């Protein structure tokens, strides 16, 4: 109810200081989703095929 | 099913298990009989060869009301036998005037679908009206009968209610009334009415043999199904069978 | 009666989080 | 909206956890500072929606 | 390691295992077929579409009878 | 028959108890009111 | 045979010929740019 | 999609462009029929989208129209027109009022500046 | 060791043991075709094929077990309308206790394969690995499925050895199951024609063999069986997953637009009939027929089927429901008893007027009175003050025609608001609310639910496809990347990607 | 008027998946505990 | 017309109790499968 | 609708009963 009625009188999706960050949540999940992918893609094999691979890394 | 004849030719232990009893007899000839006033019919075997209940049906695009050839739950128990009852003519034309007799048969009779339909094939109370005199190949006759309620009111309700007896009141929920307005919504079902209504059967004589002064033909039967004392709306059945006599002089 | 079913619910959450901050599986240095 | 016609928020009045909600408080206190105090009753605080700032003021 | 009647039976359908044509095989008529194929799915979906229309052929409901 | 050289241990951790619970209460939140209607 | 059946093979030929301007560019160059 | 609006309007449009051209029958304006055939082959796609039979009908209605003023037989042309406006239901818009008006309440509607575009503004 | 979602990799290895689990899980999806068409026969209500039809009840199961021709129930009911006297083995109840029977014999195969996973048969004749064939295997089963799928086409739907399949007419009036001819020409490939259905299960059964016996004997070359990895089983499992989401597409697509295998009197009418109006077209044209045959107006309409007006209504869209108005569409808005009659509103100089009727989108749009030209001579206001097209100033007079309100004029302006409001949605009928206790707002169809559950199964299979694409390709290092790859990640110095025998 | 299997719907679509999960946990710690052996076995 | 939290009281009466003894035998499984070191830890 | 849950108990029943003579745990001599 607070998001259409502030559509109505405001017009938000009009305003530029609300498109930069939406650009900050589409492009805020777009690199945490791009990092987690680079990241886990290179992993360097420690694990073997009957374990999770989250334990070749051990805390500290 | 033979003639009356040699049904009477075998013994009692020699029928007893075949299936003899319900069938009528046949007669073979065409013949005419001519009553007499004094005379009567005696052995009136009445057995209805294909049942009939009123629904509504499914077909192209509409439905409408017709019978179903429906089968019946009651093994062999369904036939009328030793009906009689005086024979008179005053307009020139026969009639039956039943008095006597097996005149009812408990059938119950299940309908495509699930539904079991029991009813009273009865007779009593009929008032036939020929179409002439003299029987004949094919002197039709034709009346209004009683059909009495299927269980009379010493029949109980599973929770002991009935016409003449049982409780009054639903013995199960006994604060069910506690006000002005007591079980009155149950007052449709504890009431139990002796509800009698009217039949409709047309007979048609196909051969007559009068050596043996014996009639058959061909009878259809329309009545009313059972009303559980009032409580179900009783359905339309119709019936089709042969029918048998043996006239006296 | 569903309000029963939600605050079951919701307390059920809540009582999810308290045992996992504060009976949670330790990390290790070793 | 001040006009006397009251919104349902709770749980126990017959709403679910989607449509529930804590309501703001009413048009006519407007930018009033409302807390327990200045209601007359407990009653009154509720009714004007007094918890809405006693929440808001709390989370911030 | 527990031979049955059937595994003698089905045993001759299990023999070859990684016997493999020397190289490029049938994969050109695998191509054509697959490139056939897709040119069949390509008029289907047309056809459905009504993208594309036949002589006496229509995309609506008829009464089969 | 025979013992297989297949068959394995099977894991989870205190925390991923700790996310399956709360994957499935939430989710209970979330699906609940709209099943009830 | 219709008119939208027409227009249909004369896409399925420039389709082809799309496909085959392009497929026959990439071996030529290839050759000349062995390795 | 076709949808029964679709019909509405292609009807609407264009059956203000048939039955406008009774102008053109009386004098026997040659040209004016020749420059409204898309009128006619526009109108027997919208007025009957669905229904191919009576679409298949006002082909051949059309048709004879323009075989009969190929020929030039002017009694046979409206002995043709005659039967494509009764056959069809062609129909003009004619005037609205306050009472039995609103046209069109959009400004996209496809009668907004027509003799029956009017609103009742209040 | 393994984690929750890594839990049945143990039985890729072992190929004993996966027919173990092939079993187990056709046995659970047979045992719940049978259980489920048996829940079905419990709630299923013969008594009226006209206005309550298999689709009104939610019937999801049902439909798909009479469209190739179980018709007739051991309850003596037949769905077409008839009456029998011996259904025989195959009817609802017979093919349901069918599935439960398929059901306990896989459970207790799946357990005797579970048990001997030492059978010789899974291994190789040259190493003692376990291992499958996976290209004669193929080859076995698209012979087998091709010569399914001809006798199929030929024996079943084309009626010679089988029933037939369930043909129906344009409108959904009359359908029966009967064998069909197939349809060799364009006209096979014309969805709407059941001819197609046989010609393609033939022809398509036909290549179905021939592909097997090309496959039964020719070995797949070196390359493919590197690139596509030949000898990995999860090769093939991401191939099928493509080859299911596929038919998944197809199948919610013909669905939901209507086909000759999914017709209207069986699974309900389709969104796109309401939209053209595709039912009034039909309405109309056997009135007009009738008017030309001579008959006045009153028994014009009476002559119409209730059937017909059943379709032509809004509660009976796939497209009018929600996702958690669970249950059948007569938990919506009652069991429909008879149809009313057909409204027609009339002015005060006797033109015409039709409400304009609601498109899907909208939950709620108002009562608009338009004539013949689309023009608003009538509505009914939400502000009452000013309004100058309100019904009680036009005066609209309401006539009925047929139906068990035939020829009932109403002039009482509030009664003719009151069916404006009615004939807004739908042919109006009477209905009973007060059996199930429905409330007042509507559902779907089970060609609504059957295209949800599927076009959003083949969304969840595309990525299932994507996943096992994935591991098949990179099998290798799905378990780390080594220190070999630290040289190949570089701009230049090979001049190929990444490739050791270049520079 | 609320819907009537939903009380079932909920109530068995959270215990059933909870219960399951805390089994797949209390059987690593028993898996655990018999591994290094201590005063359970 | 059926009393309305029985629908509740034996399913959760049922599911409860019988995933409660699961897991008591899951347990010890496990627990015997640490003991001897296998493949299983 | 409490058909199902009767005919879910009975089944429930004799699913049980399956397993406990077929997957018993056997004894042993030794
Ligand atoms: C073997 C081939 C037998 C099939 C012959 C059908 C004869 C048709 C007949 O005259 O009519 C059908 C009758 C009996 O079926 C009907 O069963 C119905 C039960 O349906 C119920 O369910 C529905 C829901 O209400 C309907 O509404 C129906 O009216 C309702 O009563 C009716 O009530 C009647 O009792 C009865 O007519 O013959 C039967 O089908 C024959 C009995 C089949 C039983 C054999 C199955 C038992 C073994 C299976 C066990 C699993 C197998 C493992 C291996
Ligand atoms: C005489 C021979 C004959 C005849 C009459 C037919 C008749 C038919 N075939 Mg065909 N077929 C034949 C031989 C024949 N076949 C042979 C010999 C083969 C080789 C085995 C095939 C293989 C074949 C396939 C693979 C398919 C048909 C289908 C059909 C039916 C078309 C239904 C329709 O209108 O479109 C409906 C079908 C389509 C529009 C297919 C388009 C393909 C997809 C949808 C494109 C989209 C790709 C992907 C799904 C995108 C997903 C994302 C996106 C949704 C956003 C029709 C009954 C189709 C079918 O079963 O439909 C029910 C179908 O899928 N045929
Ligand atoms: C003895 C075999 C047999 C028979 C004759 C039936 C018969 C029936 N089953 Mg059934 N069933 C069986 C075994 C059988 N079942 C088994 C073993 C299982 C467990 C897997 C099931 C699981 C099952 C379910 C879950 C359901 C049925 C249903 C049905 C009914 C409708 C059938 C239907 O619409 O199919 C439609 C089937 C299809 C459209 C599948 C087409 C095949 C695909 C698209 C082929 C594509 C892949 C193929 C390899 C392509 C390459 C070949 C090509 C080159 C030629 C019908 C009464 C339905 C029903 O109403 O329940 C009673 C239902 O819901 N069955
Ligand atoms: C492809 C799957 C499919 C489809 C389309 C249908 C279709 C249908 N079924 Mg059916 N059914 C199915 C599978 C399917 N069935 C299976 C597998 C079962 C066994 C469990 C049943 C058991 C069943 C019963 C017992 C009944 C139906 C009924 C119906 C009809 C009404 C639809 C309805 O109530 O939806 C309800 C839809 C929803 C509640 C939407 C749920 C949205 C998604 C799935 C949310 C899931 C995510 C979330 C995390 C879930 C967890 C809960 C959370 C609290 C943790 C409809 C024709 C009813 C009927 O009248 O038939 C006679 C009926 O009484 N079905
Ligand atoms: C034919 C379909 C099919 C098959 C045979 C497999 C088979 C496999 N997948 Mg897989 N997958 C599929 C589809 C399929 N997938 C799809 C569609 C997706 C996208 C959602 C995935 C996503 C996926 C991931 C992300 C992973 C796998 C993994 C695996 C492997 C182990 C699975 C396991 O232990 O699950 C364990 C699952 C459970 C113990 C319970 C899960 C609880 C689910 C959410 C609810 C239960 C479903 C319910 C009972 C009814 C299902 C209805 C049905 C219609 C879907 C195994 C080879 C894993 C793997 O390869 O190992 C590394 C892995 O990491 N799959
Ligand atoms: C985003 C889409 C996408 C992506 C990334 C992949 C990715 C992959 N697929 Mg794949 N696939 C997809 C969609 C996709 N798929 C769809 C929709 C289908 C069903 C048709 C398939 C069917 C499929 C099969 C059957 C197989 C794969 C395989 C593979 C893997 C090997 C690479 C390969 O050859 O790709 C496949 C190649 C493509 C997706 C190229 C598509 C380009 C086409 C030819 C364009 C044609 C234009 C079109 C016809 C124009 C007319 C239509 C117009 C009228 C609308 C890889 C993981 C293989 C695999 O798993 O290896 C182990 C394998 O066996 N895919
Ligand atoms: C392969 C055998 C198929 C066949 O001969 O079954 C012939 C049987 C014939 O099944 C007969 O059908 C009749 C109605 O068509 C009656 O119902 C009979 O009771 C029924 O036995 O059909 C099936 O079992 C087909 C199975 C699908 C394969
Ligand atoms: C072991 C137990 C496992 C329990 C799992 C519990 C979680 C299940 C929750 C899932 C939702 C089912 C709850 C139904 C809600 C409820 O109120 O039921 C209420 C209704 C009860 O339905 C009642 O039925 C009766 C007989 O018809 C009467 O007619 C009533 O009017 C009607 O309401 O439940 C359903 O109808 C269940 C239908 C289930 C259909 C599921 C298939 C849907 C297909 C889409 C699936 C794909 C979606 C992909 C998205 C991912
Ligand atoms: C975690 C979940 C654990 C689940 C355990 C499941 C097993 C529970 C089954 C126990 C029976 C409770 C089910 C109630 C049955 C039902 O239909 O509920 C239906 C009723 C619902 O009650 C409803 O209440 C509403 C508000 O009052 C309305 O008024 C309704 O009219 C009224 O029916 O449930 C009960 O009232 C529950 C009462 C529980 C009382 C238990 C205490 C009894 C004290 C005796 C205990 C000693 C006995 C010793 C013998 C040993
Ligand atoms: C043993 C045996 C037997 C028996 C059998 C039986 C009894 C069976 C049954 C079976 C069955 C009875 C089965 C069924 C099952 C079910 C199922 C299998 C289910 C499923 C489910 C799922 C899958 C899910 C679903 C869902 C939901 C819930 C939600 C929404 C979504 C979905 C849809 C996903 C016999 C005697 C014959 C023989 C001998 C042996
Ligand atoms: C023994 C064995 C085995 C195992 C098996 C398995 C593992 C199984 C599983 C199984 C499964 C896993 C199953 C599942 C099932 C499920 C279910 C059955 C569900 C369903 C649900 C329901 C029925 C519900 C319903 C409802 C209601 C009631 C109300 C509300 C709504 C709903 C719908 C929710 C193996 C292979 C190893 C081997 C051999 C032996
Ligand atoms: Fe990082």
């Amino acid at each position: 109810n607070f998001m259409l009625v502030f559509q109505a009188e405001h017009n938000i999706l009009m305003h530029p200081f609300h498109m930069a960050g939406v650009a900050g949540v589409f492009g805020g999940s777009l690199f945490s989703a791009m990092h987690g992918s680079l990241v886990t893609s290179s992993l360097i094999r420690e694990t073997t095929e009957n374990e999770s691979t989250n334990y070749g890394y051990k805390f500290g | 099913a033979l003639t009356k004849s040699q049904i009477n030719e075998l013994s009692y232990l020699q029928v007893k298990g075949t299936g003899l009893a319900n069938r009528c007899a046949e007669v073979v000839g065409e013949d005419s009989i001519k009553p007499k006033p004094g005379a009567k019919l005696v052995d009136m075997c009445i057995e209805p060869k294909a049942w009939a209940v009123e629904e509504e049906v499914g077909k192209a695009g509409k439905t409408e009301k017709k019978f179903v050839n429906s089968k019946v739950m009651t093994r062999q128990t369904y036939t009328l036998d030793a009906i009689e009852g005086p024979i008179t003519v005053d307009g020139g034309k026969i009639t039956f005037s039943e008095k006597e007799g097996i005149d009812y048969a408990a059938t119950t009779v299940q309908l495509p679908g699930g539904e079991r339909v029991p009813f009273l094939f009865t007779v009593k109370d009929l008032v036939a009206k020929g179409n002439g005199d003299t029987f004949k190949p094919g002197f039709q006759m034709g009346g209004d009968f009683n059909t009495p309620s299927y269980r009379t009111g010493l029949f109980l309700d599973p929770k002991g209610r009935g016409g003449t007896t049982g409780y009054d009141m639903a013995v199960a929920l006994p604060a069910l009334q506690l006000g002005e307005e007591g079980d009155a919504e149950l007052f449709g079902e504890n009431n139990k009415v002796f509800d009698i209504t009217q039949g409709r059967i047309e007979m048609e004589v196909n051969k007559v043999n009068a050596e043996d002064s014996e009639i058959g033909g061909v009878f259809v039967a329309t009545q009313l199904s059972d009303t559980d004392m009032g409580s179900k709306t009783p359905k339309k059945v119709l019936t089709k069978g042969i029918f048998y006599a043996k006239v006296e002089q | 009666m569903e309000a029963l079913v939600y605050t079951f619910l919701l307390i059920g959450t809540l009582m999810v989080i308290f045992f996992a901050v504060f009976f949670r599986e330790t990390p290790r240095i070793l | 909206d001040g006009i006397r016609e009251p919104v349902s928020g709770s749980l126990l009045y017959g709403n679910n956890i989607i449509s529930g909600a804590v309501v703001p408080s009413s048009n006519a206190i407007g930018m009033h500072f409302y807390p327990i105090w200045e209601a007359a009753s407990v009653d009154e605080w509720l009714y004007n929606g007094g918890p809405y700032q006693l929440i808001v003021l709390h989370f911030l | 390691a527990l031979r049955t009647r059937l595994g003698e039976i089905l045993r001759p359908l299990n023999a070859e295992y990684g016997k493999v044509a020397p190289g490029w095989g049938t994969t050109p008529i695998m191509g054509i077929v697959m490139l056939a194929f897709l040119i069949f799915l390509v008029i289907i979906l047309q056809i459905y579409n009504s993208s594309l229309i036949i002589e006496n052929v229509d995309v609506d409901w008829a009464n089969g009878i | 028959t025979g013992p297989n050289p297949n068959k394995q241990a099977v894991e989870l951790n205190r925390t991923s108890l700790y996310w399956g619970l709360l994957l499935i209460f939430v989710l209970a939140v979330l699906f609940s009111s709209y099943f009830f209607n | 045979m219709t008119a939208s059946l027409s227009n249909f093979i004369a896409s399925l030929i420039a389709g082809g010929v799309v496909v085959g301007v392009i497929a026959i560019a990439l071996i030529v160059i290839s050759k000349s740019d062995r390795i | 999609s076709v949808s029964a609006a679709t019909i509405n309007r292609a009807r609407g449009l264009y059956g203000d462009r048939i039955a406008a051209l009774k102008d053109a029958v009386a004098a026997g304006d040659f040209k004016a029929i020749a420059e409204e055939k898309n009128a006619f082959i526009l109108f027997n796609s919208g007025a009957y989208p669905t229904n191919k039979a009576k679409k298949n009908a006002a082909i051949a209605q059309t048709n004879e129209i323009f075989k009969a003023i190929r020929s030039g037989d002017k009694a046979a042309v409206k002995s043709a027109y005659d039967a494509y406006m009764a056959a069809n239901d062609i129909r003009p818009l004619p005037e609205i009022n306050a009472n039995i008006g609103q046209g069109y309440s959009s400004d996209f509607d496809f009668r907004v500046r027509t003799k029956a575009g009017a609103i009742y503004v209040r | 060791a393994l984690p929750w979602y890594r839990v049945h990799t143990v039985v890729l290895n072992d190929p004993g043991r996966l027919i173990a689990v092939h079993l187990m899980h056709t046995a659970l999806v047979a045992g719940w075709a049978g259980s489920m068409a048996l829940y079905e026969l419990a709630v299923f209500d013969p008594s009226d094929p006209v206005l309550n039809p298999m689709w009104r009840q939610g019937m999801f199961v049902m439909p798909f077990m009479t469209r190739l021709g179980i018709t007739d129930s051991w309850g003596g009911w037949s769905i077409t309308g008839e009456s029998v006297s011996n259904p025989g083995i195959w009817s609802f109840e017979g093919v349901a206790l069918s599935h439960i029977i398929l059901s306990g014999m896989c459970f207790l195969a799946a357990i005797w394969h579970w048990v001997y996973w030492d059978l010789e048969l899974f291994r190789d004749p040259r190493t003692g690995e376990p291992a499958l064939d996976l290209p004669k295997i193929f080859g076995i089963h698209l012979f087998l499925s091709g010569l399914l799928c001809f006798g199929f086409g030929a024996f079943h739907v084309t009626g010679l050895f089988g029933p037939g399949i369930w043909v129906s007419d344009a409108y959904g009036i009359t359908g029966k199951v009967q064998p069909v001819a197939p349809a060799w020409g364009a006209d096979g490939f014309n969805p709407f024609n059941p001819g197609g259905i046989a010609a393609h299960h033939i022809a398509a059964g036909i290549f179905g063999i021939f592909a097997g016996i090309f496959h039964l004997t020719v070995r797949p070359p070196q390359r493919l069986y590197r690139a596509l990895r030949m000898g990995n089983i999860e090769t093939v499992l991401s191939s099928s997953i493509s080859a299911v989401f596929f038919a998944a597409f197809v199948t919610s697509g013909t669905m939901w637009y209507g086909a000759a295998a999914t017709p209207i009197e069986l699974f309900g009418p389709t969104r796109y009939q309401w939209d053209s109006g595709y039912f009034q077209q039909e309405i109309e044209r056997q009135v007009e027929t009738s008017v030309s045959e001579g008959l006045s107006e009153s028994q014009a309409w009476s002559r119409i089927p209730d059937k017909l007006a059943f379709y032509d209504y809004i509660g009976n869209n796939p497209a009018k429901g929600g996702l958690f108005r669970a249950g059948p569409m007569n938990k919506g808005d009652g069991i429909a008893e008879a149809w009313l009659g057909h409204p027609i509103f009339r002015d005060k100089e006797g033109r015409e007027l039709t409400v304009r009727r609601m498109p899907a989108f909208f939950e709620t749009f108002p009562v608009i009175l338009v004539d013949k030209d689309g023009i608003i001579r009538a509505d009914i206001p939400f502000r009452r003050a000013e309004s100058k097209y309100s019904i009680e100033q036009v005066g609209v007079t309401v006539d009925f025609y047929g139906g068990k309100l035939n020829g009932q004029t109403f002039k009482d302006a509030p009664t003719v608001k009151k069916f404006a409001r009615k004939a807004q949605l739908g042919e109006v009928f009477e209905f009973d609310r007060t059996s199930l206790e429905s409330d007042g707002v509507f559902r779907s169809s089970p060609r609504g639910w059957y295209t949800y559950g599927h076009a959003n199964f083949a969304l969840l299979f595309f990525f299932g496809h994507l996943w096992h694409g994935g591991r098949t390709i990179f099998r290798d290092v799905f378990t780390g990347i080594g220190a070999e790859v630290t040289e190949q990640v570089e701009f230049g110095a090979f001049q190929k990607l990444g490739d050791k025998s270049t520079k | 008027e609320v819907q009537f299997g939903a009380y079932l719907a909920v109530l068995l679509g959270t215990f059933l998946p909870a219960l399951f999960l805390v089994n797949l946990f209390i059987q690593t710690e028993a898996r655990k505990a018999g591994k290094a052996g201590g005063q359970d076995s």
